[PDB]
């Protein structure tokens, strides 16, 4: 099946350069072209230039002065470079698949980046157990709260990933120019605590992973 | 004003595309499903290499081809003006290889000539004898009988094909295979 | 050329039928692709060249036009269409997307599930105390959350978060923290998160009392 995956920075400092590079695969990017996109937060999507199947380029105007798009067909990657970023530039970056030249067909997962002359902050990953375990309609709830990182995004699973159906996590907020969110997991009252649950917790702009088991209260 | 006529080969790996007459360059525009009605220029598009070859025509190759994919393609002549453009369904004008292990046997006790070898067929058999005067079969079906004048003479036998449907290319005459009896 | 969509947000409700529009200010024939962006997650393909689906896309997406003016139809709405649909002109350079139009979607009033917690030992031993209240699975999106610290009603250090109607129930759920040092958390016994919603006039309350081994 068609993929594209990028991997970035996360963070760039201002007046310093973006480097993405988007590894694809079940096409060759000899036969298509490859775009770049960006999605500003609560803008309309950008497109900054694509890469043709043949090796042409073409930049929108507005980034010409700054962008090079270049790939190495051999290890299926294209690459994005943007220098002199500034505020303005933070945003999801995704590469994506044109399917000849009328569309395009598949899109990546995209990239979180935010450009500031802050640093990265790995998060403190707190266990959220309950007073008791005592149940509500047969079910109890567990959570898991993850403060003070940034850049954004941190991802959460539970139990890698095997529980997802019970659980919510919620947008980040912003409290003293570092980010918190939390998640909330809701499992049968007879599977915990005795069954592991477990939160897991990514930053990747600090490379941290993070597992905490959720541990009940009792003495 | 230039014509761009094209042909895919019988692997289905490539269509080859050939045209003849400031610089020239060969331009092109995939669709994502087929052709318009009506061809068109596109703002869209890439160069093709082509090359000039011995008998006057410039030669392009496209490689690896997409069968069901419209290409429509015109040539860019240095202001800047485009020939007029056309539309090619690279599908529908493969050129099939030839029917291949072709085989031809008299049977005494049958009276026949068999021959063996979707599609249809054309047969063309005749004595063996020097510019050979061929009789022509057409099969619509893997291996057919045919009556000979003379059981004991050798015949040459060449089989080619093309879809059943009518469209794209003859093959080439397969290698002439020689009866025995 | 200029791809724009005039609702920023329309609202339906399950099994209607929606109609999302992109007028171009320049003639790009057929090349209009229309995409779905559901919360959290890339775009998605649904109609290429005006008019054809992309693979998968179940019959009841349609998509219409050609020139200036072009539609997307959604038929027989459903919970997982919460989203965001724009479209792409792919006919010149530079390539240009739609705004994009919100959908959302009406369901029946539902009561939030509510579920406090103490602060964890790691945070408390970092010198920090937060209480977090989850306010889970609840239409409409409009709810209050007090808390109270042994009685006495707290608003600063307080922060609130919604998601997106949830893909499945097309529910909001909320999550409330208010944050504490220890040495405060540690000098108070009670604590409650109280939610009032729409659905009663009188609020959920959840509680603790702060306890130690
Ligand atoms: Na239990």
């Amino acid at each position: 099946e068609v993929k594209l995956l990028e991997s970035g920075p996360g963070l760039v400092a201002p007046s310093e350069s973006l480097s993405i590079t988007c590894t694809i695969s079940g096409f060759s990017l000899t036969d298509d072209g490859v775009s770049w996109i960006r999605q500003p937060p609560g803008k309309g999507l950008e497109w900054l230039g694509v890469i043709w199947g043949g090796g042409s380029t073409y930049f929108n105007s507005l980034f010409k002065s700054r962008l090079s798009i270049t790939r190495d067909n051999s290890k299926s990657q294209v690459f994005l470079e943007m220098d002199s970023l500034q505020t303005d530039d933070t945003a999801m970056y995704y590469c994506a698949k044109h399917d000849g030249h009328e569309t395009m067909d598949y899109w990546g997962q995209g990239t979180s980046v935010t450009v500031s002359s802050s640093k990265t902050t790995p998060p403190s990953v707190y266990p959220l157990a309950p007073g008791s375990a005592a149940q509500t309609n047969s079910m109890v709830t567990l959570g898991c709260l993850v403060k003070g990182y940034f850049p954004e995004p941190v991802t959460v699973t539970w139990n890698s990933g095997s529980l997802s159906s019970g659980v919510h996590t919620f947008p980040a907020v912003l409290q003293s120019d570092l980010y918190t969110l939390s998640s909330s997991v809701t499992v049968p009252s007879s599977t915990w605590p005795s069954e592991t649950v477990t939160c897991n917790v990514a930053h990747p702009a600090s490379s941290t992973k993070v597992d905490k088991k959720i541990v009940p209260r009792d003495c | 004003n230039i014509n761009i006529s094209c042909e895919t080969d019988g692997y289905l790996t490539k269509m080859t595309c050939r045209w003849s007459t400031s610089t020239l360059q060969l331009r092109y525009h995939r669709s994502s499903l087929y052709c318009s009605d009506i061809p068109s220029i596109h703002p869209i598009s890439e160069p093709k290499d082509c090359y000039l070859q011995s008998d006057g025509f410039y030669e392009c190759i496209f490689q690896p081809i997409f069968l069901l994919s419209g290409y429509t393609m015109w040539i860019r002549i240095n202001g800047s003006l485009d020939s007029p453009p056309t539309c090619v369904l690279p599908d529908s004008v493969v050129k099939p290889l030839p029917p291949s292990s072709v085989k031809a046997e008299i049977t005494i006790n049958i009276g026949l000539l068999k021959i063996s070898w979707n599609l249809q067929f054309q047969i063309r058999y005749g004595l063996s004898g020097k510019e050979v005067q061929w009789k022509m079969y057409e099969v619509y079906d893997k291996s057919v009988s045919l009556p000979v004048p003379d059981l004991c003479a050798v015949y040459a036998v060449q089989v080619r094909c093309k879809r059943l449907d009518g469209l794209g290319y003859w093959s080439n005459w397969s290698n002439p295979a020689y009866t025995v009896v | 050329i200029v791809m724009t969509q005039s609702p920023k947000f329309m609202s339906t409700s399950i099994g209607d039928r929606v109609n999302i529009t992109c007028k171009a200010t320049q003639n790009v024939r057929t090349a209009v692709t229309w995409y779905q962006q559901k919360p959290g997650q890339s775009p998605q393909a649904l109609i290429f060249l005006a008019s054809n689906r992309h693979t998968g896309v179940p019959a009841r997406f349609t998509g219409s036009g050609s020139g200036t003016d072009f539609t997307l139809t959604i038929n027989n709405v459903k919970s997982e269409d919460l989203a965001d649909y724009f479209c792409l002109q792919h006919w010149n350079y530079p390539l240009t997307f739609g705004s994009g139009t919100k959908l959302e979607i009406k369901r029946a009033d539902a009561a939030p599930t509510v579920s406090i917690f103490p602060p964890s030992s790691e945070q408390l031993t970092s010198g920090g105390a937060s209480v977090v209240c989850f306010l889970n699975n609840f239409y409409p999106k409009d709810i209050n959350v007090k808390w109270k610290i042994d009685g006495s009603e707290r608003q600063n250090g307080v922060l609130n978060s919604w998601t997106d109607q949830d893909s499945k129930d097309s529910t909001y759920s909320m999550s409330s923290t208010l944050t504490l040092t220890k040495d405060e958390y540690e000098r108070h016994n009670s604590y409650t998160c109280e939610a009032t919603h729409k659905t009663s006039t009188s609020p959920i309350v959840k509680s603790f009392n702060r306890n130690e081994c």
